[PDB]
């Protein structure tokens, strides 16, 4: 046992998770401008 | 199945977590757990997992079920594959026929044993009743009564109903059938009077006693009839199902049970991070290395010869870190020969303790429950005889020194070389057991104390080491203390012992000797400060037991003085064949009791080892009954 | 480690379901737009071509 190592890898998983999420978020905002300047 | 990568599981001490952490690591395996204190890198607990796990219990149960009523039951193996899902299928079918036929096993004894019972009051009281069991227009009540209620029935029949009705009775074992007939008006009356007497209608369960007696009689001995044969046909299913079928459930059987264990441990992992083992999931590639680096520890499930086969494991004990103290290894030769020292006897016992080992590591098939014992046949399982073949050859190794520690014995017993009395008496060799000389004796007793005066100083100084090496100045203070304590001992045994061999030469160093003494336990202080006088019956106990050692032994011997030599008749070479009759029962219950006597040895050994003189068992605590270790 | 490259490998491949799934969220809300547009323009081609026809018809008609 060496706490820190697998009780911190475990964590900079999660945040490229998260990262996945932001950039995805995103995608809907880019298709909600779309949505509105075609129509208008 | 558990993880891409399948899990290996090992388990020993807390000592051992570190150790079996370092060859793990290295061996190439992945998802290692015990590691730090909140892990939970790896794979976790699901509903899914649970919910195969119940299947494997299912899976388990039913194999050990329908092994239960069919007879016999399995043994543990290795996995066999066979999926889960098929493995409940296979399951099916086997346990759904075999239970048809428990039922009808059941069903059948049922049946006979009723009816042989009722076939005898049925057929008698039909007779008695025939007539009116064409169609009841007559109204009847069977029942049987021994003879004591015979005139209690009558009295109250004839009160109630006149004398209008018809009392008949026979005998035909099971009492007398007996039976009361009235009109179809009467009935109500008729009963009435039965009610009053004490006995009422006998009566069949379901259907057949309600029917009037000639249809129940005759139903009676259809089934009695019946039953035997059919349950001879269905046994036999039952027996080939097991011959065949017993195998399939086995395989299967032991399949679940490594799942189970595996997928439980699995859990463990997930989400508390496990307690003291260390556990990890392998890749095949590493599935070897885990095998091969392991320094004689832990305890897995995966998915001269006498000396060294105990050795070995005290080994996995000695690799352990938890003190720079040592443990109980040494121990095997202090114990062994004097263990096989304790036999001691002659020509009517030691010399014939020969016999006995051969039936251990062989057997003779005379022998009742020692049977084949080289494939093992016990009044207790054939497994834990074949487990005990290590054991069988050590008791057979204890049998050729036993019977050697017989001539051993016997180099006192005879001879004209030392004794002036024959070479070898002429009826039997030896009649009388030489050692009543008070200098005869004495050597043999002070031999005794020897090997234990040795063994006060094989605890004391492990126990100074316990507090040596760990700075427990309590622990030194105790061993060293206690070290003083035999000098005083030996001041005064001096001045009995040759009387005057010393008494004065250390006798007035006595003096200084209590100074030798007491000089640490007042360093620890101590409240049982009279805890020394014990100190001294340790010193003692040693010589003590050695001594009953011998006297216990000595009264073995005597035995052959009367139930061997000659006992019986003024002496002729007839007394041979005249003293066999009582002899050879006395001389089992005799054998019995110096089995007894090798635990005083062990016992002797357990006043040091289960009591901290440079050992971990205190009264118990973690570390195990270690005689039952060295055994093999 | 290997050990926490399986952890990794693992985190990459479901983030690269997410993002096209993402996208796909998107790429129908993208093309609804499209379809939905289409439908405005044509439909008041009709009702003005109406307004068209009708309108020189009656006027030649008077």
């Amino acid at each position: 046992g060496l706490i820190k190592s697998l009780a911190e890898k475990e964590k900079q998983l999660l945040e490229r998770l998260e990262a996945a999420k932001k950039e995805a978020e995103e995608r809907v905002k880019r298709a909600e401008a779309e949505a509105k300047a075609l129509l208008e | 199945m558990i993880a891409p990568m399948e899990k290996l599981v090992l388990a020993g001490p807390k000592g051992r977590a570190k150790e079996l952490l370092q060859s793990l690591q290295q061996a190439g395996v992945v998802h290692l757990e015990t590691l730090r204190p909140e892990a939970l890198s790896a794979y976790q607990l699901s509903p899914e997992e649970r919910a195969e796990l119940r299947r494997w219990e299912a899976v388990s149960a039913g194999a050990e079920h329908t092994l239960s009523l069919l007879g016999l039951e399995a043994e543990p193996a290795r996995p066999f594959p066979e999926g889960l899902e098929a493995a409940e299928k296979a399951l099916s079918p086997i346990q759904a026929h075999a239970e048809g036929l428990t039922r009808q096993k059941q069903e059948l004894e049922e049946e006979l044993a009723l009816a042989q019972a009722y076939l005898e009051p049925l057929e008698r009281l039909a007779a008695l009743a025939h007539g009116l069991d064409k169609s009841p227009f007559l109204r009847v009540i069977p029942f049987l009564l021994t003879e004591k209620e015979l005139p209690l029935v009558e009295e109250a029949l004839r009160k109630a109903l006149e004398d209008r009705y018809l009392l008949a009775h026979e005998a035909y074992a099971g009492g007398v059938a007996a039976l009361v007939v009235v009109h179809r008006k009467e009935v109500d009356q008729a009963k009435a009077a039965l009610s009053r007497a004490g006995v009422a209608e006998l009566r069949l369960p379901g259907a057949l006693g309600e029917l009037p007696l000639s249809e129940a009689a005759r139903r009676l001995k259809e089934r009695a009839e019946a039953a035997p044969r059919e349950l001879s046909e269905v046994r036999q299913h039952l027996a080939k199902l097991a011959r065949e079928s017993a195998s399939t459930l086995q395989s299967l059987w032991t399949r679940a049970q490594d799942e189970v264990a595996r997928l439980k441990a699995l859990e463990e992992l997930a989400s508390g991070r496990f307690g003291f083992a260390l556990l990890g999931y392998v890749p095949v590639k590493a599935k070897p290395k885990v095998e091969e680096a392991l320094a004689r520890h832990k305890e897995s499930v995966v998915y001269n010869p006498p000396w060294a086969k105990p050795f070995e494991l005290l080994v996995s004990f000695l690799n352990t870190p938890k003190y720079g103290t040592f443990d109980p290894t040494p121990v095997v030769p202090v114990f062994f020969p004097f263990w096989f020292g304790m036999i001691v006897g002659d020509i009517g016992y030691a010399l014939l303790f020969y016999l006995v080992g051969r039936w251990l590591s062989g057997y003779v098939k005379r022998n009742e429950p020692l049977v084949i014992d080289l494939f093992a046949l016990k009044l207790k399982p054939q497994v834990i005889g074949k487990l005990v073949h290590i054991l069988n050859w050590m008791v057979f190794w204890t049998v050729v020194w036993g019977v050697i520690y017989g001539e051993f014995f016997g180099t006192f017993l005879e001879h004209l070389g030392v004794f002036g009395t024959p070479e070898h008496p002429g009826l039997i060799p030896i009649l009388i057991h030489r050692i009543d000389t008070a200098k005869t004796a004495n050597l043999l007793i002070l031999l005794s104390v020897a090997f234990g005066v040795v063994l006060v100083f094989f605890g004391l100084a492990l126990r100074a080491y316990l507090g040596l090496k760990h700075r427990h100045m309590a622990h030194f203070w105790e061993g060293v203390g206690y070290l003083g304590g035999l000098v005083g001992v030996l001041a005064l045994a001096a001045s009995y012992l040759g009387n005057l061999q010393a008494g004065w030469l250390q006798g007035l160093m006595y003096l200084g000797f209590g100074v030798f003494l007491l000089a640490v336990l007042m360093s620890r202080i101590w409240l049982m400060i009279p805890e020394i006088f014990t100190q001294a019956g340790h010193i003692l106990s040693h010589i003590r037991i050695y001594a009953v050692g011998a006297a216990g032994g000595i009264l073995a011997g005597l035995l052959t003085d009367v139930g061997f030599a000659l006992a019986e008749r003024l002496g002729l070479l007839g007394v041979l064949l005249g003293l066999l009759v009582a002899g050879v029962l006395h001389l089992l219950i005799l054998l019995l009791t110096t089995l007894g006597h090798m635990l005083q040895p062990i016992r002797l050994l357990w006043v040091e080892f289960f009591t901290k003189f440079g050992f971990y068992e205190e009264n118990g605590r973690p570390y195990r009954p270690f005689k039952s270790v060295r055994e093999a | 480690s290997k050990l926490e490259a399986i952890l990794s490998q693992e985190v990459e491949a479901e983030i690269q379901a997410l993002l096209q799934e993402a996208e796909a969220k998107a790429e129908a809300v993208k093309r609804e737009a499209e379809e939905k547009a289409k439908a405005l323009l044509q439909a008041r081609e009709r009702a003005l071509e109406a307004q068209y026809r009708a309108a020189l018809r009656r006027a030649e008609s008077a």
